[PDB]
């Protein structure tokens, strides 16, 4: 029985096997990785373990990794431990429930507004704040990687690898390939505003191959029905889409913007996060046979 | 990808009024309406298209209904011609271009022309690949594609179509841009004649001012 079990239970804390974790559900399959809610059976807490499965540049995962350890804030996801089960790497990492902004609004079908967005925009910012402060970049702003826990705190997640894709969320600088620096994620920052009111980034309709040479020679985008917008949000999303980049705006600078100085507390999202935590509960009882 | 397709849309169509970029590929309507300033203009040669009675331009036997001012060596009159005899053009004065595709290119077997186009849809414009036939010697491109893609190189170096012009072209070019009845001379002769006319008109009516050419 357990009486076996037992017996081996005279074993120290560096003879326990990847058994301290209990892998719960599986969020979702992500093409990154496969994706599991877990348990941590001593701390009690819950964790996401990203099964690494396939044969990546795990230089690129490693690079990824190497990054999250050297950031100790609660505006970036956590990074807790690694370990090797059956034939794949298990990456354990901070579990933020509700998901990505993106899936947040596809689930609902729903585009975020105003109010909503400064509140999630001000805690980005506080994250950009610190990354570039550490002379950090993270090279890949966008709605589908800004991740909210339960509570409804943004935090940055998936960092963009230097390479050695979809130029949408780019700075003119950096498709360019002329050199950028920290303010380039003020430019995504901008595009992901403008993603998450109206649901896209401008120039999504256009093929990537077109966009590639359209963003860097043509004016910064703004909203497609620009009378449905305050003026604190479109001078924000104009001084977040500057092309030169030493024009553009800090992280610093943009916390003190009347859009986002004036946010409000997490508590407005709460209604957004059950409506889309429902929609992931739901979805989960049909892929079931039972 | 990675083809003469990119080459097109690198230089693409850019407003003439309003500097806007769009990676497109001239074809189709040619006549040009830019969304970001209403102006009507031909995406080969840059000229206003001028559309109904409101012409500048004197001697407007066209003017009762949508029509351009284009240049000899406008696109829009040169895709036209064959792909041969713009080899020819190229050939004659020694640019070279593009018969197999370029080493980087790997075009998709099943795929045609990669070049990226606008087709209307349903409540809004969607980007898809043209995809037409890719004949061997075309250099990966279609038909319509490789031969725009050669008519850049013509206009790309400012080689005069003219240097080709038939008796009959000469004559059809003299009335189209000098305004005169160009029938022959008491006392000279149909070789003297082409000269004649060639001369004139390559003295007279410049190329296209406003085409594109990459400085
Ligand atoms: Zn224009
Ligand atoms: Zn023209
Ligand atoms: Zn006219
Ligand atoms: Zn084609």
């Amino acid at each position: 029985f357990r009486r076996q079990l037992k017996k081996l239970d005279e074993d120290s804390l560096t003879k326990q096997p990847e058994e301290v974790f209990d892998v719960l559900e599986k969020l979702g399959e992500g093409s990154y990785g496969s994706v599991y809610k877990a348990i941590h059976k001593e701390t009690g807490q819950i964790v996401a373990i990203r099964q690494v499965p396939v044969e990546s540049d795990l230089q690129e995962i490693i690079k990824e990794i190497s990054i999250m350890q050297q950031c100790d804030s609660p505006h970036v996801v956590k990074y807790y431990g690694s370990y090797f089960k059956n034939t794949d790497l298990w990456i354990v990492m901070e579990y933020c429930g509700a998901g990505s902004v993106s899936d947040i609004i596809r689930l609902r079908n729903k585009t975020l507004t105003e109010d909503e967005i400064a509140t999630i925009l001000q805690s980005t910012l506080k994250g950009l704040e610190y990354l570039h402060f550490m002379r950090k970049i993270h090279r890949d702003i966008k709605a589908g990687n800004i991740l909210l826990n339960t509570e409804g705190h943004a935090k940055l997640a998936d960092f963009g690898v230097a390479g050695q894709g979809t130029p949408f969320w780019m700075a003119p600088e950096v498709i360019q390939e002329i050199g950028y620096n920290c303010v380039a994620d003020i430019w995504s920052l901008g595009i992901t505003a403008i993603e998450m009111a109206e649901g896209k980034p401008p120039y999504a309709d256009i093929h990537p191959m077109r966009a590639i040479f359209m963003i860097p020679t043509n004016p910064p985008p703004t909203f497609r029905k620009p009378e449905l917008w305050s003026d604190n949000f479109t001078d924000f999303v104009k001084q977040c889409l500057v092309k030169s980049p030493e024009q553009r705006a800090t992280a610093t600078q943009l916390l003190q913007h009347p859009f986002v100085r004036s946010a409000k507390g997490v508590s407005i999202l709460r209604d957004l996060i059950n409506e889309a935590m429902d929609v992931k509960l739901k979805r989960q009882e049909s892929q079931q046979r039972e | 990808a990675q083809g003469l397709a990119m080459y097109l849309q690198e230089n693409g169509i850019d407003c003439p009024k309003c500097k806007f970029s769009y990676a497109l590929a001239r074809g189709g309507c040619m006549h040009f309406h830019c969304t970001q300033c209403r102006h009507q203009f031909c995406s080969g040669c840059y000229n206003a298209f001028y559309a109904k009675n409101k012409c500048p331009e004197p001697n407007c036997r066209v003017k009762k209904s949508l029509h351009g001012h284009h240049p000899r060596d406008c696109l829009f009159y040169l895709r036209d011609w064959t792909a041969l005899r713009l080899q020819k053009l190229l050939q004659d004065n020694n640019v070279m271009f593009n018969t197999e595709p370029p080493a980087g290119a790997r075009a998709v077997p099943g795929g045609g022309c990669r070049v990226i186009e606008q087709k209307e849809v349903p409540n809004g414009l969607r980007d898809e690949a043209c995809g037409k036939e890719t004949p061997a010697g075309y250099a990966g491109l279609c038909q319509a594609h490789y031969k725009e893609y050669l008519v850049s190189l013509i206009n790309a170096h400012s080689l005069d179509p003219a240097t080709l012009y038939e008796v009959e072209e000469l004559e059809t070019a003299t009335e189209r841009y000098l305004h005169v009845r160009p029938q022959p001379l008491a006392g000279e002769d149909p070789p003297a004649y082409q000269a004649r006319l060639l001369q004139k008109l390559t003295e007279e009516v410049p190329l296209g001012q406003s085409i594109p050419r990459r400085r």
